[PDB]
RNA sequence: GUGAAUUACUUAAUCAAUGAAGCGGAAUUUCUAGCGUUAAAGUUUCGCGAACUGAUCCGCGUUGA
RNA sequence: GAGUUCAGCGGCUGAAUCCGGUGCGCUCUCGACGGCCCUUGAAAAUCCAACGGAAGUG
RNA sequence: GGACAUGGGUUAGUCGAUCCUAAGAGAUAGGGAAGCUCCGUAUGAAAGGCACGAUUUUUCGUGCCUAUCGAAAGGGAAUCCGGUUAAUAUUCCGGAACCAGAAGGUGGAAUCAACACGGCAACGUAAAUGAAGUUGGAGACGUCGGCGGGAGCCCUGG
């Protein structure tokens, strides 16, 4: 009878808390220097970005056209240290931290912050400890096949770039949170998504799951992909439920 | 030959207003002059004591008079040089000015010459 | 001192008489000098290597 | 040779000394009206133009155009001031008691204005028609070559409606029409008519079936040339 | 909407980046947490004077899918 | 010379306001450190300094 | 009597507001919408400056690269003591200071080796020119736990 908590997630009090953010983590804009050669930057500082599991690197590059210094916020890779030189471009060496086009890197290399399409400045393999693996090349069509952290294989333009190495901060989810307070603090610096009340504990007006003299769903929890926004709760378009016993 | 990727709009000649007539037939007389600044002196017991002690006259002053216009109005109306001006808006919504006169002049004779003692 | 209170001082009271004095520490300046000279000698020796 | 005049060459490679100021004209973010002008020109170059419109892209040659305009400038119409003096002179002539016919001679001037020229062509009174190639909207003159051809009026498509305007003391003129010229210039008009006819009227049948446009840009043309090679 | 014998093309529209910075043609910078700008040499004319090249030309469709 | 205390006079005149100890003490602050976090804990106005070297009897 | 009646009373360059920006509100550009208005906040905007030159065919050439509102608890220029009134005070009075800005003047220093010397150094000095452009710093930051110093109060010996 009322719109459900899922439907109210359109904005308002569910926005991301971005007061303490240390910059948007992006690659350099694909310019002439980075397309035909390489450009060197210095890692000024590695910092913690609240709401993010991976540390950020403040790499300072020289502007190739004007007398000033450009500072780029990168997703730090393991091994990055202050004062390390980072080379970005086609002729960059295959060293951890460098940025190269995926077409210039051999099969089986470990890369992160990969561009989906050359020029979007990083899309794939950015969470802490995640990476993308170069599976193969197709020179004739100028494409590169990569393996994503989810295991899905994707075809990307051979000019897409990616930072060599794995993202720093790996193993973050390996340690249990141990208490609701740690979950409380972890999610302050993120959106308003915690704590999560179950729909069975609500009323028929509050949720499709709510109601009854017992806490039961009352209907199959796998809903069609075509269901209305208010109906789309539970397991949406589930192809297979249950454990793999 | 352009060495900058941006196109900034060129500067054009901006003629100044040269009207064919005046929008007002006659300019208004100064609407806040010396006589409208000073309404009348205050002659309460506290005002009298300030006269005899601090060498300070107390005037009922127009709301939109600042410390500068009070000083010139006093100098023009009374030919006395004030050394300080302190103003307050009384709880009834009228400005009151404490005009501290210079050491060369006394507020007593100024008060008698005005005639409000 | 507070930011604006720095404006009342004399010039020599806010800086140090050295290259980059008042902006960098002495050890930082010394690293600047030696690293500058050493890399300059390298680019000379690399140029002499590649010119032949 | 002062030894202190030492050379300090700058390397402008990638990662080397700052890039020098170069011509960046092709990368400028031009204003919207500028882009609209230039991209409109490109659509006319790319799209398949119908023959009735594409016939206006083939205009009179330079030598014939100069010859035509030499003839026209002898027959520019009277200006406002010249009309005023002639009008006044007729007034004193009438006040003096003289015939208005014999005081002023018969005018010999270029006929201008779209409707007036169209009427002259339909009445077969125009011996030469000059149509501006850049009339916008184009429909104002699209029908004119066909109308000229049916009535057998020699017609040429001339550039710069602005040039036609200067002939007739205006800014722009859609068409110009020459009906009568003096016997001194009868040979000159006949020579112009013959050249214009051989250039435009004879080729009218073939031009009616020749679609314009179809020109692709330089980058695609070079790319296809490489593919062919 | 244009072609070719099933396929190509891009100007319509869609998308994405930027500070719309080096696109398409031809002619022919990696042992270091440093600094890098306000051209100087060269070549002609009349003192940080001018002009040409240093910094090749051409096209112009900001580039990429 | 002020403030305070005290002793006198009919506003005025006399004095005194001095010398030291202490602390797991309280209040505020300051300095040097320590621990905690899948939590790392505002911005801008304003002010300063530096690299660079335009420029220059007065 | 905080009632009733008549009068009197609140004084600032230094305390706040004003200035700054926060979350956020919000015009303009543009696009929606029958509309009321909605979305938008450097966006698909021609979104504004600065310096050179015997004056340039006495019709100007040549270079160089973001509104606003929003905090009397955030940021932030600079004031203290004694006294005075029936009622005001870091505001008045007496004394004693301070900050910001402006202009020339006295005195001193540097200067024809134009832009000071000393110390091995960390740095010091009463001075000690510095455009454009770049860059750094202050503003500018959580929380708890003891330990050390200071001030005021407390305690205490004459």
């Amino acid at each position: 009878g009322r719109v459900i908590r899922a439907q109210r997630k359109s904005g308002g009090i569910f926005q991301a808390h971005t007061r303490l953010r240390k910059g948007a983590a992006q690659l350099r804009t694909l310019d002439f220097a980075e397309r035909h050669g390489y450009i060197r930057g210095v890692v000024q500082k590695i910092i913690h970005d609240p709401g993010r599991g991976a540390p950020l690197a403040k790499v300072a590059f020289r502007n190739p056209y004007h007398y000033r210094t450009d500072v780029e916020t990168f997703v730090a890779t393991e091994g990055m240290y202050t004062g390390q030189f980072v080379y970005c471009g086609k002729n960059a060496a295959l060293t951890v931290g460098n940025v190269l086009p995926v077409g210039e890197m051999p099969e089986g290399t470990i890369i992160s912050n990969v561009e989906e399409k050359a020029g979007d400045r990083g899309a794939l393999g950015r969470s802490s400890g995640n990476y993308v693996i170069i599976v193969g090349h197709d020179v004739d069509t100028g494409k590169t096949r990569v393996k994503l952290p989810s295991g899905a294989k994707k075809v990307v333009p051979s000019s897409a770039r990616g930072v060599v190495g794995i993202v720093a901060g790996g193993g973050r989810i390996d340690k249990p949170l141990l208490k609701a307070g740690r979950a409380f603090h972890k999610y302050r610096v993120k959106r308003n998504c915690w704590p999560r009340t179950r729909g069975v504990a609500m009323n028929p007006v509050d949720h499709p799951h709510g109601g009854g003299n017992h806490q039961h769903v009352g209907h199959s929890t796998t809903v069609p992909r075509q269901s209305a926004p208010g109906q789309k709760v539970g397991l949406i378009a589930a192809r297979r439920t249950g454990l793999l016993r | 030959v352009r060495t900058s990727t941006t196109f900034r709009r060129p500067k054009t000649l901006q003629l100044s207003r040269k009207p064919k007539y005046a929008r007002k037939s006659v300019a208004h007389a100064p609407r806040l002059d010396e006589y409208k600044i000073i309404v009348n002196p205050i002659n309460s017991e506290s005002a009298m004591k300030k006269i005899e002690d601090d060498n300070t006259l107390v005037f009922h002053v127009h709301l939109k008079a600042n410390k500068f216009t009070i000083k010139e109005a006093v100098r023009k109306l009374y030919s006395v040089e004030p050394v300080k001006i302190n103003t307050l808006i009384r709880p009834n919504g009228t400005k009151k000015a404490f005009v501290k006169l210079s050491a060369d002049a006394d507020a007593l004779d100024v008060a008698n010459r005005i005639g409000f003692l | 001192l507070r930011p604006r209170e720095f404006a009342r001082l004399s010039h020599n009271k806010k800086t140090v008489q050295r290259a980059y004095g008042g902006c960098l520490s002495a050890n930082a300046v010394k690293d600047r000098i030696v690293r500058a000279f050493l890399i300059e000698e390298q680019k000379i020796v690399k140029q002499k290597l590649k010119q032949l | 040779k002062n030894p202190l005049f030492v050379s300090r060459p700058r390397s402008f490679g990638i990662g080397q000394d700052i890039q020098p100021k170069r011509d960046l004209s092709r990368f400028v973010k031009w204003p919207e009206y500028i882009r609209l002008q230039r991209r409109r020109k490109i659509l006319n170059l790319r799209l398949k133009v119908p023959p009735a419109i594409a016939q206006f892209q083939k205009t009179l040659d330079k030598n014939t155009a100069t010859q035509v305009f030499k003839l026209l400038n002898k027959y520019r119409p009277e200006t406002a001031a010249e009309k005023k003096q002639r009008l006044v002179a007729e007034a004193e002539a009438v006040a003096n008691g003289k015939s208005a016919q014999d005081v002023s001679k018969k005018p010999y001037n270029v006929k201008y204005g779209l409707n007036h020229v169209v009427a002259l062509i339909e009445a077969k009174k125009a011996k030469l028609v000059l149509i501006a190639s850049d009339v916008d909207p184009i429909e104002l003159v699209v029908f004119l070559p066909a109308l000229c051809k049916k009535m057998g009026v020699p017609y040429a498509i001339v550039k710069n409606k602005a040039r036609l305007g200067t002939v007739i003391h205006q800014k722009t003129a859609a068409v110009l029409a020459v009906t009568e010229v003096r016997e001194e210039d009868k040979n000159e008009l006949a020579s112009i008519v013959s050249a214009v006819d051989a250039n435009f009227s004879a080729k009218y049948d073939e031009s009616r079936r020749k679609w314009g446009g179809g020109i692709m840009g330089g980058k695609t043309q070079a790319l296809l040339a490489k593919r062919a090679k």
